[PDB]
């Protein structure tokens, strides 16, 4: 996004990177290696819903979660089991209980959801904003070429 | 044989059999990986299929082959209890699979049975797993006799 330094976005990345390596750590309660692959390969037992780019939100609170549109596939992780809701309306869920002593455990809570409702919009914001910045430098109108037919030009372009 | 052997399968089996321990030797639990196994279940019986490590169709031909197996290990008793999901992979799995071999013994049994509510697949795997005991019950001819609990 205009304005913000690639040192932010790299640090943003990497946090999420973060949150995501400790989903797959296979400490949870409740949470298998199976419970992951289905989670994100969700056309290998849903055969009716259809391949293609999807995006990942990954979220701290229930309120962002139940906030992204058309949610398919949505795991959540607990520290405090009791605040565990069977929120949203995706395709698959799954809940894990985090462990207090883990020590990579940042949040109380994060929920990882998958949707593909979102990457038209993103792709519509580039080009729009493509379009606008080339219109401003593609107005352009050169002048008139400098040489004549009349000047006695070579094969390398020497005008002796 | 013993009075009661209670047979859990599943996380959520696991999950329920951590406020049994206090029956001990007589609590038997079956999983297909170690993700709901805590410290309390020391206390019980605790057997996880080999190669095993939410898709009943998956789960079903691995596990089939090792039910013999998990059969010896669960004593001849006067009366079992059976208790798992109706919505995951390995519990709608396991819980009826040892459901037959117990028909099988002339047993007499009861299950307590959850209908997990999150998904398409856990509502579809409730579906299928009820259709299971009915197809159970009519090629063992014997009733099975559930109390079913809906989340
Ligand atoms: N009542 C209850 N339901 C659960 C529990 N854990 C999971 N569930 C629900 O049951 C479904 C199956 O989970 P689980 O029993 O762990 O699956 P399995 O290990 O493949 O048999 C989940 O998708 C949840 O909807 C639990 O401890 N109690
Ligand atoms: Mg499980």
């Amino acid at each position: 996004t205009q304005g913000r330094s690639y040192e932010s976005i790299n640090d943003e990345i990497a946090e999420k990177i973060r949150k995501v390596v400790l989903l797959v750590n296979q400490n949870h309660g409740r949470l298998d290696v199976h419970d992951v692959a289905n989670w994100v390969r969700f056309t290998d037992k849903h055969n009716y819903l259809i391949p293609q780019v999807c995006e990942l939100h990954i979220e701290t609170t229930r309120k962002d979660a139940e906030n992204v549109p058309e949610a398919i596939s949505q795991l959540s992780l607990y520290l405090d089991p009791s605040k565990e809701v069977a929120f949203g309306t995706p395709i698959y869920r799954k809940v894990g209980i985090m462990k207090v002593d883990d020590l990579d455990v940042t949040d109380d809570q994060i929920h990882f959801v998958i949707n593909s409702v979102g990457v038209v919009e993103i792709m519509k914001t580039i080009t729009d904003s493509k379009l606008e910045m080339t219109r401003q430098q593609s107005k352009f109108t050169q002048r008139n070429p400098i040489i004549d037919a009349d000047d006695n030009v070579d094969e390398d372009g020497m005008v002796v | 044989p013993v009075k009661v052997c209670l047979i859990f399968a599943g996380g959520t089996g696991m999950n329920v059999a951590t406020k049994l321990v206090d029956l001990g030797e007589a609590v038997h639990c079956f999983d297909t990986c170690d993700k709901n196994v805590v410290d309390v279940h020391r206390s019980v019986n605790v057997t996880l299929t080999k190669g095993t490590r939410g898709n009943r169709k998956v789960i079903l031909p691995l596990v089939r082959p090792q039910i013999p197996a998990l059969m010896d290990t669960i004593p001849e008793a006067d009366f079992y209890i059976v208790c798992y999901s109706l919505g995951g992979g390995s519990g709608s799995v396991l819980g009826p699979l040892i459901t037959g071999q117990l028909a099988d013994r002339k047993a007499s049994f009861v299950s307590f049975v959850v209908g997990a509510m999150e998904s398409t697949d856990n509502l579809g795997n409730d579906i299928d797993t009820m259709k299971t005991l009915e197809a159970i019950a009519v090629n063992k001819h014997l009733p099975i006799v559930v109390n079913y609990v809906p989340n």
